[PDB]
């Protein structure tokens, strides 16, 4: 019922920079606080007990502050194997976690190469039609895909995903598959895939008449 | 050196049951209270029960309780969690965790977590994928950097890998993670960013693996005609 | 002895 509130989501920085985190708790946990790391495909690693003790084999750059309902995680210069999730965590009442706050590396903004892929006529065969929208290496993570099928806007019927942060460009992608029965694929001409980010003063479009 | 190593994760169908184990070595076992926490992209982590020095002393969170039994083996350094009456919504990672145990005067913080196992409850079979090809634009730019990709389509369960060229080819690569569709099965894509110029002469074959249905597949991908 | 009294821990 406690819960535990992590600002901000997102933040961007470089290596040898301050990073400042905070977790504020609906009501007060006194000093029953802790802080996570946690790597993708990795188990998580405690940082910070008792809002502001350093856990064993924790390098002293990271420190934590904080009582009642505000708090503050410290990594006072960041290094590049610091670039990961954080989680804080409150054992007043109960155990709740945070939502997480990502840490992730700086670099120049940066627009989606945007590519479309129709269907395979293979595919078709087997009576469903999968179209693929690819935002190609951009940042920040932000973007938003928007399909239209002879511009009627389509809802519920798509699914994405994104990498993780790129070890040399740093930056993101995603896949987008918008999927029809063959049927409706046969029914209509142009497919457009709209995409909004950033790095793009308007949005572009990327589309396909089927059959041509 | 310390260590929890856990088992007995995989696929089951709603309503049965799983016991996770987790053994323990590198430490006194019997010193500490140990936990298991669960965690999903969506609601991230949940803590689920603590067992403390006493194998009767024990408490749980709201969501699992009366389904969910936490047991330890101190013989064995072994901690259990049998899982009944599973939901859909149970599927997750499930990790095991070590308390701090009143080392340095503190208590329910997790000091040491192990690597997780992935519980996945679900009615589907086990299904090997279809591989579709995402063909390169016939209007990529000249002299420019075309994408092309495989489709890694209505599989059972995860997961699947994937290489191009056998491996040759890993520059540009990208490939995203899983979905799970409205059907019950997974999909995937991987693309690969390539010269324009190479598109008439090099061959581009993704090599698609998917062990729990012992299929493979490798599938060309070239530019359509039209 | 690990004790919980209306979501708060304490040790007896
Ligand atoms: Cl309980
Ligand atoms: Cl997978």
């Amino acid at each position: 019922e406690l819960t535990l509130t992590q600002s901000p989501a997102t933040l961007s920085l470089s290596p040898g920079e301050r990073a400042t985190l905070s977790c504020r708790a609906s009501q007060s946990v006194s000093s029953y606080l802790a802080w996570y790391q946690q790597k993708p495909g990795q188990a998580p690693r405690l940082l910070i007990y008792d809002a502001s003790n350093r856990a064993t084999g924790i390098p002293a750059r990271f420190s934590g502050s904080g009582s009642g309902t505000d708090f503050t995680l410290t990594i006072s210069s960041l290094e590049p194997e610091d670039f990961a999730v954080y989680y804080c965590q409150q054992r007043s009442n109960w155990i709740t976690f945070g939502q997480g706050t990502r840490l992730e590396i700086k670099r120049t903004v940066a627009a989606p190469s945007v590519f479309i892929f129709p269907p395979s006529d293979e595919q078709l065969k087997s009576g469903t039609a999968s179209v693929v929208c690819l935002l190609n290496n951009f940042y920040p993570r932000e973007a938003k895909v928007q399909w239209k099928v002879d511009n009627a806007l389509q809802s519920g019927n798509s699914q994405e995903s994104v990498t993780e942060q790129d070890s040399k460009d740093s930056t993101y992608s995603l896949s987008n598959t918008l999927t029809l029965s063959k049927a409706d694929y046969e029914k209509h001409k142009v497919y457009a895939c709209e995409v909004t980010h950033q790095g793009l003063s308007s949005p572009v479009t990327k589309s396909f008449n089927r059959g041509e | 050196e310390v260590q929890l190593l856990e088992s007995g994760g995989g696929v089951v169908q709603p309503g049965r049951s799983l016991r996770l184990s987790c053994t323990a070595s590198g430490f006194t076992f019997n010193n500490y209270g140990m936990h298991w926490v669960r965690q999903t992209p969506g609601k991230g982590l949940e803590w689920l029960a603590v067992i403390w020095f006493d194998e009767n002393n024990k408490y749980y969170a709201d969501s699992v309780r009366g389904r969910f039994t936490i047991s330890r083996d101190n013989s064995k350094n072994t901690l259990f969690l049998q899982m009944n009456s599973l939901k859909t919504e149970d599927t997750a990672m499930y990790y095991c965790a070590r308390d701090i145990s009143l080392v340095r005067d503190a208590f329910i913080y997790f000091d040491f977590w192990g690597l997780g196992t992935l519980v996945t409850v679900s009615s589907a079979s086990t299904k090997g994928p279809s591989v579709f090809p995402l063909a390169p634009s016939s209007k990529s730019t000249s002299g420019g950097t075309a994408a092309l990709g495989c489709l890694v389509k209505d599989y059972f369960p995860e997961p699947v890998t994937v290489s191009w060229n056998s491996g040759a080819l890993t520059s540009g690569v990208h490939t995203f993670p899983a979905v799970l569709q409205s059907s019950g099965l997974y999909s995937l894509s991987s693309v690969v960013t390539v010269p324009s110029s190479s598109l008439g002469t090099q061959t581009y074959i993704c090599n698609v693996n998917h062990k729990p249905s012992n299929t493979k597949v490798d599938k060309k991908v070239e530019p359509k005609s039209c | 002895q690990l004790i919980n009294t209306n979501g708060s821990w304490h040790i007896n």
